[PDB]
């Protein structure tokens, strides 16, 4: 019988069978409740919307993601968006399906506990287990060696692989993702007399990141550039028409992944966090981490990311080492691709965590052995 | 308004000060009765060591 | 040389000199343009009223405010604004005067940079600054540490402040201030068959706001008794006679400040955005950030108002804190008053832009460096 | 004259008299920086913070440790603090008075080269001596003989001796001591919901550390335990209330010590090589090294270490062998108080580095003879 995989994510929920090429359902991790009064008698009014439903009647909805930092904080919420998953985008039945869900490293075990006790009571699926998002996306890049460096709307994480041995010591997390983006750039919009204050207005900043922000190779002479011309302009239709142009906006709100003091957070840029990760590794294995980074996620789409990225380690690490960036066009779906690539596999099916398990260990059964 | 909210407040206050102090009464009980079991267990330990070196004297 | 002190706001111009303890000059910011015939020749009728003169002849004008959002969207009426403020109310001349001039924060900067260029082209002010109106109101004060909530005419704003260090990351602006009040007092005193339209029942509609209106400690329980008894109700005389007389409006129309669904916004009320800008702030700092909320501007007035605040953020904060909301009996003028105190240190006299530096670099010297 | 005994250490400076009980002066070895805009003009802002004025305004500084692991890698900040340390801890003039510095063994030469150099030119101390931190702590424990478990901030290191005589090639120095168990605990700390990635933050952790950890004699039956009732569970709150509560953190927190592969180290815990470190030495003092272990150092001070050492040399060496672990109560000043004990004795008084000596043969006078 075929598995299902569920990378859930903070902001794009990718779901689908194993064995497929590419998720089979992609549409957002929100759920929207009416706002206003409400007077035509009999339009039948419901009590909630989810998914992409909830993204066409924004205009009267407040929306609200489920997952803040890749950690669950609202399990109704959660467990509404999974029963939509499951019976109205992949229209099956969980009673006779493996579940592969996946998560991001380091984050709290009763979120696993939690997921596994969903599944199996309000499910009833016949198996499930928790991968982890940056082995997954290993897995898809067709790689046994490299640091990885995932990049969601929530978190953003590098994990170091070494002959498919993990160092979990040098894992990093990092908790700015594309959501801090997003709210930056509404910001710094504002500077030019734009104000997005709603949540749906908060879904325009998203789009108009998603297609007119891009990462300058050299932030300064950049910076210098715009000001001296006006050729960086480009121009974004809201959906009222009125026409917003934005100038070294374009360049300034990713930029923040280089210098989260943006933000104000102390941290380092996703570069220099790389580099760090690859430093806390055993000096045999990081001639070969230098030349395997795997970029992965929504938020290393930007255009001119792995160029910024190449300079900058390159600048850093010592100047014999081969910095190579590998940033495939599809790294998107990169973790629910590996995803699909292991639950298909044959020496796979001993690692399920069995219903029987569950009913023998109890919700603890997730990190116990698993 | 102000004063009835500070007297709600603090009468809760008295709550919580109830609470803590049967806690602290009961730590002080604990404390002592704990004082009592490592001196039991001092007595214990004395003469396991007066037995280990006399035997091994013996021995 | 003495300077010039000119905290502007949307609703009332405070002007005076650096130094004093209070503004010599205070009146409305508004503009009035006859809207009738006019018959009787010879009369002498001047082509617009500014200031208090318009409020007087309010009853054949057509008010404006050239302030809407704290963003100036008339820039002719801000120069008439300007130009009686010093030559009528302070009787001056601007070219021997240093002005300060104040700003909200996180608005366009092309408004900075056309107030730079209105002074130095069309007043030729020696030099001129550009402060903060929450920086003022902590400078007032006394103290160096807090979290100032200001709120005038046209816009709410939070600034946390640590021993002398603005938090920019966790400012909090929010847009909707005494005017929308007054206008959802006009449009929630139809229910009682009064009916103001005109900007002059405008006018008479905010008076009662002042007059009348206080802010309920628990708005449920105060409701049901306005519901019991008429205690709560009191009577106000239009300027022609004609009483009137609201019972729960009175504090329903301040209650917006903490339900600002009220009018349709999505935003949190002004003690959720109070304590989720202390909760963006470093753990170490909030402890004394929770101890030191700073009161300002004129919205903050009604009575009751420090009691609902302390009783809500009591509410949120945890319950080892301790929360002080400090409102002066004269927090309506805390911004020019704080203003006074900076323009008069002698450690600011090298923080003024002056012309020359103005003539080298154009209008955008204000932000770039100043 | 006096001299001055000046303890580094890699978390905390002890500085004093040399005839004194105890140090005078014991601060953080750190400096601050403000990372924040700044905004009230005259506040009088400071360029960097040492010691512990640093740890009060740490909410808005980002603090930096000048010396890694053992090893000064900052000789600016290094020398900051150590012009804190003379001017305005102790308030002497440096030109009057030797100093005894401290330092670990086996760290690059340089190190001491730097130390005596900045000493003698920029302070003008009339001479100064650079000792070695177990020979110190030997002098504080009263004793001629034994091998000593020194363990701060920065390294861990064994020194045997006997009969004041050191066996150099039995020294062992490993690199993980207390600050690598508050950044373990950091990671820990993630798996129930908290997250410290500040700076400051990391000093918040560090006080959890020293005051809710405890090793564990039998660390199974301990996990066992923890798991099964909730007894080993106690409470703390952070400094904005925020209560939070460990578990069995309390123990797997410092028993890194004994297992250091839970960090990802090849090595053998302090058990191990202290044992190693006997087993090194030649076979007719060992059985009177076994009976003087002299731990000192901060990260020494968990409850319960000297009996889970205890346990476990016991279980390493012969049956026969009276292993006896001496851990004072004041074992954290150890080091300094035994510098103050050297630099008292009279027959000492030949043995410091005098300016002339210096001025004739270069920096490398220090190790050269002395
Ligand atoms: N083409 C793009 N350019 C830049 N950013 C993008 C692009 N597409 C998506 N993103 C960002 O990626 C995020 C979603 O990425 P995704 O990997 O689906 O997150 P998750 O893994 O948490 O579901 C969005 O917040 C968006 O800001
Ligand atoms: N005593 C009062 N009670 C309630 N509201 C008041 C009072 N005084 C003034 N206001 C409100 O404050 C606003 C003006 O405040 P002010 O601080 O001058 O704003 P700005 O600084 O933007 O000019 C007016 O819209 C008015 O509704
Ligand atoms: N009571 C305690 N319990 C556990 N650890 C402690 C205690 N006191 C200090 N420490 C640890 O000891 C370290 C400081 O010890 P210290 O001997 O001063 O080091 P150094 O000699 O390098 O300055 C700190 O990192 C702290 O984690």
């Amino acid at each position: 019988t075929t598995a299902l995989v569920c990378d859930n994510g903070s902001g794009l929920v990718k779901a689908g069978f194993a064995g497929d090429d590419a998720p089979r359902a992609v549409f957002p991790s929100i759920v929207g409740r009416p706002r206003h009064q409400g007077v035509m008698v009999g339009m039948g009014q419901k009590d909630s919307y989810v998914g992409d439903e909830a993204q066409s009647k924004r205009g009267i909805l407040t929306l609200k993601y489920p997952i803040e930092h890749g950690i669950i904080t609202n399990w109704d919420d959660m467990e509404k968006i999974w029963h939509h998953t499951f019976y109205n985008e992949l229209r099956v039945a969980p009673e006779e399906h493996p579940t592969l869900l996946t998560e991001a490293p380091l984050n709290p075990k009763a979120n696993r506990e939690k997921m596994t006790q969903i599944m199996f009571e309000t499910f009833n699926v016949p198996a499930m287990y928790v991968a982890i998002q940056a082995v997954l996306s290993l897995y898809a890049s067709g790689r046994t060696t490299g640091i990885v460096l995932d990049s969601g709307d929530g978190v953003t994480h590098n994990v170091p692989i070494y002959e498919g041995y993990a160092l979990p010591h040098a894992i990093m997390r990092l908790d700015l993702a594309g959501r801090d983006l997003t709210d930056y750039l509404m910001k710094i919009l504002t500077e030019r007399g734009y104000s997005f204050v709603t949540t749906a207005e908060r879904e325009i900043v998203r789009d108009i990141k998603e297609k007119l922000c891009y990462v300058a190779l050299d932030f300064e002479n950049e910076m210098a550039t715009a000001a001296s011309s006006s050729s960086l302009e480009k121009s974004y239709e809201l959906p009222d028409g009125q026409v917003i142009t934005i100038g070294n906006e374009r360049f300034r709100c990713p930029e923040t992944l280089f210098q989260p003091s943006f933000i104000g957070m102390e941290s380092a840029g996703i570069h220099e966090t790389t580099y760090n990760s690859i430093m806390k590794c055993d000096i045999d294995i990081r001639k070969d981490l230098y030349a395997n980074n795997v970029l992965s996620g929504g938020t290393t789409m930007y255009p001119g990311i792995a160029d910024r990225m190449q300079k900058e380690i390159t600048a850093l690490a010592p100047s014999t080492m081969k910095i190579k960036i590998i940033a495939p066009p599809e790294r998107k779906y990169s973790v629910w691709i590996g995803g699909s690539i292991l639950a298909s596999l044959s020496t796979f099916q001993q690692m399920w965590i069995s219903k029987q398990e569950y009913d023998e260990a109890g919700p603890s059964i997730v990190h116990r052995k698993c | 308004h102000i004063a009835e909210d500070a007297d709600r407040k603090y009468e809760e206050v008295a709550r919580k000060l109830v609470i803590i102090e049967s806690d602290l009464e009961r730590a002080e009980e604990r404390a002592e009765l704990s004082e009592g079991k490592c001196a039991e267990l001092e007595e214990e330990l004395k003469t396991v060591t007066n037995n280990l070196k006399s035997l091994e004297a013996q021995a």
